[PDB]
């Protein structure tokens, strides 16, 4: 994908892999995505009404008590000057896909109806960057009842390749004796 | 938008607490349709050349908030992306000098005719304000053509706009290349702008000029269809300003535009490349103050500047002599007159094809001399009578001599008219010509006798009794003493021309 | 302590010029950038701002060249519109569109002077008196007569006659004229404005002695111009004219040549500003744009100004949007035709396609009234017979077709006329015919006490003796 | 939002307060004899019109069960009309010609017809030249026509959103008095002239254009407008609402798209030609098209 | 030398995506590897139209797109479209990409 919002978390991502601070980095672009979670402190940075001096003063003081990133605070400021402040949030979910990819790494997603062992995900995890080729492999959990009793993976660069054996089965089996 | 690109962002995060100036260079962000973006280069001037890698110049004309789109003159099919820039600080200039005469030239004044650089001390702008309201005076010098059809009945002034217009293959480019023919004693520089013509159209044109030693005051400016939109947008600008570097320097100057037709649909291409909304037939808004820079710039200027002038003759091709097409009317509202090349006349071997009934010009009488405005008013009058005449002439079928005489007078004054291609006549000829055909000294001969007797009329009178040009060339008056010695050598030639 | 902004962009004409966020322009504000060449400083680049942006920010379009400006430069608000010089001061003067003096003489006193976009009269202070106005023109005086005191259009394309024709009225009119004449060249000819500025001064009109006793002032925007000052022309010479009907309470003439350029060089820059354009084209706001214009020009209880304009008619087509939306506005529309030019009837009008509020009993008079009809009942039916006659011809039309046929193609030939003007083009002399002339020349015809003489007869003559001595002539002459 | 006004004042990162209203105007009997403007204020400058109700401009219409079949006649003089084209009290009857051919002299003399018809008469100058509305209230008030008309006038100095709302500003006048038992004559003079002024405002809108650039909901905007002129019934008092509309055409182009969608919307059409005007038939009546 | 990815495929319309230096100019052979329908490669022929900007081309292809996958390596010739000529011209019937469609063997 390349849009907008993706063009500028693709820039903030290669000027940490630049200095080396990519684990730096991305330790702040995750605490300010819980920073601008809130509809108030969303709305002020977003709405073109407020002044942009007035802005800026008080992203200083979120700055400094958030004890951001060099760069990372500075990327905000760009943003802000920029008039792009209104896709923040599509911006900050759009770098960790971007900071998987500079790392080498790969994500999935493994789903069951009753939580699983360490074991289980070290070997969906061996699994999946065997068949991916991740550098590293990194894995997510969700626990959903409306199943049999399966488990089903989701990994790929977008959320998209998917496995599984629990209800598959079933409608499988509907699918395969109107044959 | 175009600089989010991700290095522009990734470069502007580095440096967020800096300060900077990226005025002197810039980096192009996209080449594509003629026109090619640039981030950077923040003291770039409106209108200003800058440079690239590759060698193509372009002109910064949209200086938006964050990039500045530059109009590629050239082809950008070598433009990498990414590559640097350079702000000239110069400003939409052609070099321009003496040294151009008997040049083939590009729209970027370079040669193109392979016979080495030009050298040049002075510029001139591209785009450069016309002449104001009290800069100029009235038409009055003639410019002479050769075609006795113009010169007598639709006569252009030193300093007039004048439209060659007419559909294809009806003698447009050679109106222009005749009238290019004629300066050669005149102190007129010529130049010839070929906007979007076949190469071997202007190489024959250029060779015709060697032939006949008018290419040691011309200029050609040479846009091919093959070159790109840009260029021939372009080249109409650079002539005119070829051109006016001689016009403020005191001198007569003469500019042809071959296509304004073609110049309209090459500025046309770029704008739709734009995605600019257009109007009728897909022009742009800007189609008349394209062709209305270019000729207000043309103008006999006032004796506080030293009398320079500038004839243009643009030449308008029509699709099916449609008169009302947006391109044609337009140009007709800026121009002084039009002279009509028609369609009917050039199929039935009528050559020169000039419709003399639908031309004008607005300085008629004042850009004659005294001889053309004292023999040729006998010539406009005949022509009313006569156009009215072959109108019944097969209803009425029993011609009687009130009008048999008056016909076959008017059928030979056609013939007066007929002159081959890249053979002006001089003014002395063309006066020496209008009186014997009206005066009906014809009449007795055939319609095949008419061309080959005034042949031999002028060629007795050069060599034979020269007194007639000295009386034309010098008195500028159709004089009783010159009235005289012109029958005497009619008498000599129907002697002559009989046995 | 005004405040000072910085241009952001530079599209064309169009200037983005960002400001402080406490004080912004208002629209239709004058500004000055600043500016700067090779030799010199000129802070000549006027601006108007037409748009609030957003982000302390304007779109302003330029009344010059904007060549040489930079993204940067100091741009001075001038917290009023644009102004112009007006009164005593600018009479004999050609001015530029910002009220510039451009005929090369002193400075004009700029203790008087007044802004380009003002209000409309009110609708209580408009009068409502009907008077007919006499041309001189027979196509004029006879079929649609002029509107004392009103908006007069000149409709057609390009070659047919407009700018002839607008000199005629110049030339018959502006100096039996009690009060002042204003001429407001909007995109045309730089030598046609040469040519006026001549004939003005041979006339006596603008006299080079005494200036200030000359009772024309001059207003050019040409062709040339960049599209801004283009829009701006039509605005300085009415805030000009506006000024001796309100303040000198004098008589006007209004001569704009031409306001289709007015409103072409609207729809460019409404390109560079980013509208969607309307139909052909055009700006979304051309009827408020054009009505801006025509509803200042309308005569009050103080003053009136008459104005002829001239419209220019694209691709020879009156259903376009810029001469359709001209029509609402005018007194009296004269439709030049291309058929008839092609003919060498001049002035080429379409006496049938030119209209007036004028031509009613209760104003132009009972006998004038009854024969305006029967020369256009006359054109009507010839003109409904070539279809007819373009086929088979005039031989299978019967006897009362064949009549009609007769006597129309006499009232077309009368009905054109030689002009003053017009002596350099054909060398005859002009004739002005008035209009006692001309309903007694058209009894005549339509009597049939003429139909004996030849049509030719009646072909660029004044009167209708004229046309009785032309046609011994024709009869004379073996 | 879109202004009824020149902006030129008004400030970017100004305030703006919400009215809470949409769009009523002032009505009562003292509009009779008065020029107002498209806010129904007097711009002839005789004094405040002394007004207690107030209607809406966009009014819905009467529908099916509150009306009645149009049954009584409109007199307009022109026998032309009367006889082959009958105009009746609930009609609406488009007036549609070209430029100078008698379309505003046809419904003047509809107007100077209803002297003692007891009818109350609003004439709406759509766009309009300020010295031709002053003409044609100068013939109202020299007959005593302006004893019984309204005439609201917009004319092309205004905003496009005035001269939009003009024939809903006259409209929601002729039904004040159409749902008080008064019967009402409404002439738009050039609903043409109404659609391009929706066409400036919904094109600065940055809205989507449609046919010469007109927006898609340009003929609901005549069919809400003109589908208020109706008869009512018995039970709401029996008034009516006259509607003559006028549209004008580029030399006969009834192609065009505004005239195709008018003709549609009126109860028939009176089509004035050029050529019948020249050739001494007037009122110029295109009776085999009408 | 230079391997793109597709960015797009919208009809015969292609998107290539390129590394940030390496990139082609206009007019360019761009020759996709593709897959065919059974499995084996085919390999689809492109023409650079459009430097759309961010490393980013548009170019309208010489075969069928039917069956391309966004995301495919891409090879730039640096070259426009490279046709054979000569005297091993004469007699044959060639493709666009100058490739022999009358079944007489190649062009040697
Ligand atoms: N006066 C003339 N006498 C004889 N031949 C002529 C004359 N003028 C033109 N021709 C011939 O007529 C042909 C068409 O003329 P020319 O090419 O000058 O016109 P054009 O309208 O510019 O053509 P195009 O539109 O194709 O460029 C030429 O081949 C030329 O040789
Ligand atoms: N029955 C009639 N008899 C004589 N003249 C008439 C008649 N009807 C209309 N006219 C004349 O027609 C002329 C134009 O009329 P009017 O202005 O009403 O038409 P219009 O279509 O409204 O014109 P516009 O389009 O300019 O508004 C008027 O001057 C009037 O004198
Ligand atoms: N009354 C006239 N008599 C003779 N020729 C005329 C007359 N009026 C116009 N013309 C011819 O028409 C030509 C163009 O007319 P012009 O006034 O320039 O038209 P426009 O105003 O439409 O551009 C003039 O140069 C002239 O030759
Ligand atoms: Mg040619
Ligand atoms: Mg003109
Ligand atoms: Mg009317």
């Amino acid at each position: 994908v390349d849009s907008t919002a993706s063009r500028y978390a693709s820039a903030l991502a290669d000027v940490a892999d630049v200095t080396g601070t990519l684990e730096a980095t991305n330790s702040d672009v995750e605490k300010l995505i819980r920073i601008f979670s809130e509809e108030p402190v969303y709305y002020f940075f977003a709405n073109p009404v407020i002044s942009i001096d007035n802005k800026r003063s008080v992203l200083d003081e979120i700055i400094t008590t958030s004890g951001l990133q060099p760069h990372t605070a500075n990327f905000i400021n760009i943003l802000i000057d920029s008039e792009r402040i209104n896709l923040v949030k599509e911006i900050l979910n759009e770098f960790e896909d971007v900071f998987n990819k500079i790392t080498g790494t790969e994500v999935a997603v493994v789903t069951s109806v009753v939580k699983l062992e360490n074991d289980h995900l070290a070997q969906i995890a061996k699994g999946v960057q065997k068949i991916t080729g991740a550098k590293n492999v990194r894995i997510k959990t969700v626990i959903d009842p409306s199943l049999v009793a399966g488990f089903t993976i989701r990994y790929g660069n977008e959320g998209s390749k998917l496995v599984d054996m629990s209800v598959k089965k079933q409608l499988e089996e509907i699918a395969a004796q109107l044959e | 938008r175009a600089d989010e690109i991700s290095k522009i962002i990734r470069e502007r995060i580095e440096g967020y607490n800096r300060e900077v100036k990226v005025v002197n260079t810039g980096t192009v962000l996209q080449v594509g349709d003629g026109i090619a973006r640039i981030h950077g280069l923040d003291e770039v001037m409106a209108g200003e050349l800058v440079e690239f890698e590759e060698g193509t110049i372009g002109i910064a004309l949209n200086l938006e908030s964050n990039n500045v789109g530059v109009v590629l003159m050239g082809d950008g099919l070598m433009i990498q992306e990414g590559s640097s820039v350079k702000a000239t600080g110069r400003i939409a200039q052609i070099p321009v000098s003496e040294a151009y005469l008997g040049r083939v030239i590009n729209a970027l004044a370079k040669p193109i005719d392979g016979r080495g650089e030009i050298t040049a001390s002075e510029s001139r702008l591209i785009e450069s304000p016309a002449p104001g309201i009290m800069s100029r005076r009235s038409v009055y010098e003639p410019l002479q053509t050769g075609l006795i059809a113009i010169d007598a009945m639709i006569p252009v002034g030193r300093g007039q706009r004048e439209l060659i217009i007419g559909d294809r293959q009806t003698g447009k480019t050679a109106v222009a290349t005749d009238t290019i023919l004629n300066q050669q004693g005149q102190n007129v520089i010529c130049v010839y702008v070929a906007i979007g013509q076949k190469a071997s159209s202007v190489a024959q044109v250029v060779t015709n000029f060697q032939e006949r030693g008018a290419m040691e005051y011309t200029i050609v400016v040479a846009e091919t269809a093959d070159s790109p939109a840009t260029l021939q947008y372009l080249a109409p600008y650079t002539g005119a300003a070829l051109a006016e570097y001689f016009m403020y320097r005191e001198r007569h100057t003469l500019i042809i535009y071959d296509d304004l037709s073609k110049q309209a649909q090459a500025y046309r291409q770029m704008s739709l490349l734009l995605r600019r909304p257009p109007g009728r037939e897909a022009y742009p808004g800007d189609v008349f103050y394209l062709h209305s820079r270019l000729l207000e710039r043309a103008a006999k200027l006032s004796s506080l500047l030293g009398e320079g002038s500038m004839t243009a003759l643009p030449i308008v091709e029509t699709q099916a002599g449609d008169v009302s097409a947006y391109i044609p009317t337009n140009v007709i509202s800026i121009t002084d007159g039009q002279i009509f090349l028609s369609a009917d006349l050039f199929n039935a071997g009528i050559r020169p094809a000039i419709n003399v009934g639908i031309s004008v010009s607005r300085v008629g009488s004042a850009a004659q001399i005294k001889a053309m405005k004292k023999v040729a008013g006998k010539l406009k009058l005949e022509l009313a009578q006569f156009a009215e005449l072959e109108a019944f002439a097969q209803f009425a079928s029993d011609l009687d001599k009130a009008t048999q005489n008056q016909l076959a007078r008017g059928q030979r004054l056609r013939e007066l008219l007929k002159q081959p291609q890249s053979a002006p006549l001089t003014v002395e000829e063309q006066v020496m010509t209008i009186y014997t055909g009206t005066n009906g000294y014809l009449d007795s001969l055939e319609l095949d006798q008419v061309r080959k007797y005034l042949v031999e009329l002028r060629t007795y009178v050069k060599t034979n009794k020269p007194e007639f040009q000295e009386i034309i060339s010098s008195t500028k008056t159709f004089t009783e003493e010159a009235e005289a010695l012109l029958k005497e050598a009619i008498q000599e030639q129907m002697e002559r021309f009989l046995l | 302590k005004k405040n000072l902004g910085r241009i952001a962009q530079i599209i064309g004409p169009v200037l983005d010029v960002a400001f402080p966020p406490g004080k912004m322009p208002n629209i239709y504000n004058a500004l000055i950038v600043k500016g700067r060449d090779t030799a010199g400083q000129p802070m000549n680049v006027t601006c108007e701002v037409q748009q609030l942006l957003g982000n302390n920010r304007v779109r302003a379009v330029a009344m010059s060249a904007t060549d040489g400006l930079t993204r940067g430069m100091e741009v001075i608000d001038t917290g009023a519109p644009l102004s112009v010089p007006v009164g005593g001061a600018t009479l004999g003067r050609i001015f530029n569109v910002l009220g510039e003096p451009v005929d090369n003489l002193g400075p004009v006193d700029t203790r008087t002077t007044s802004p380009i976009h003002r209000s409309a009269p009110a609708f209580t202070q408009l009068d409502t008196k009907l008077s007919i106005f006499e041309t001189g023109i027979k196509v004029v005086d006879l079929l649609a007569p002029y509107r004392r005191g009103g908006k007069i259009g000149l409709f057609g394309g390009a070659g047919v006659g407009k700018t002839v024709l607008i000199m005629e009225l110049i030339n018959n009119i502006a100096k039996a004229h009690g009060g002042v004449s204003v001429f407001g060249g909007v995109g045309e000819r730089t030598r046609e404005g040469n040519d006026l500025y001549m004939e003005m001064k041979e006339s006596g009109v603008i006299n080079e002695q005494n200036i200030a006793e000359s009772k024309v002032a001059l207003v050019y925007g040409q062709m040339n111009e960049p599209p801004g000052a283009r829009m701006r022309v039509g605005l300085t010479a009415l805030t000009m004219a506006e000024y001796f009907r309100d303040v000198n309470e004098q008589d006007v003439l209004l001569f704009i040549d031409n306001i289709f350029r007015f409103v072409q060089a609207g729809s460019e820059v409404s390109a560079l500003l980013g509208r969607m354009p309307s139909a052909v084209g055009y700006q979304p706001t051309l009827s408020t744009e054009m009505g801006s214009l025509q509803e200042r020009i309308t005569s009050t209880k103080e003053g009136s100004i008459t104005s002829i304009q001239a419209v220019y008619v694209p691709a020879d087509d009156l259903t376009d949007p810029a001469p359709a939306t001209t029509f609402a506005h005018l007194d009296a529309t004269t439709v030049l035709s291309r058929g008839l030019a092609a003919k060498g009837i001049y002035p080429a009008v379409d006496p049938l396609d030119s209209t007036s509020t004028m031509l009613q009993p209760r104003i132009v008079g009972e006998e004038h009234y009854e024969i305006a009809q029967r020369v256009k009942e006359t054109l009507q039916r010839y003109k409904e017979l070539q279809d007819i006659i373009a086929i088979l011809g005039l031989d299978e039309l019967s006897e009362e077709d064949r009549l009609t046929v007769a006597r129309a193609r006499k009232i077309e030939r009368f009905l054109s006329q030689p002009f003053f003007v017009a002596e350099v083009f054909t060398g005859s002399p002009g004739k002005y015919v008035g209009l006692a002339e001309t309903i007694r020349g058209f009894q005549l015809i339509l009597s049939g006490e003429l139909d004996s003489l030849p049509e030719q007869a009646f072909y660029l003559v004044g009167n209708i003796d004229e046309a009785t001595a032309k046609a011994m002539n024709l009869e004379m002459e073996s």
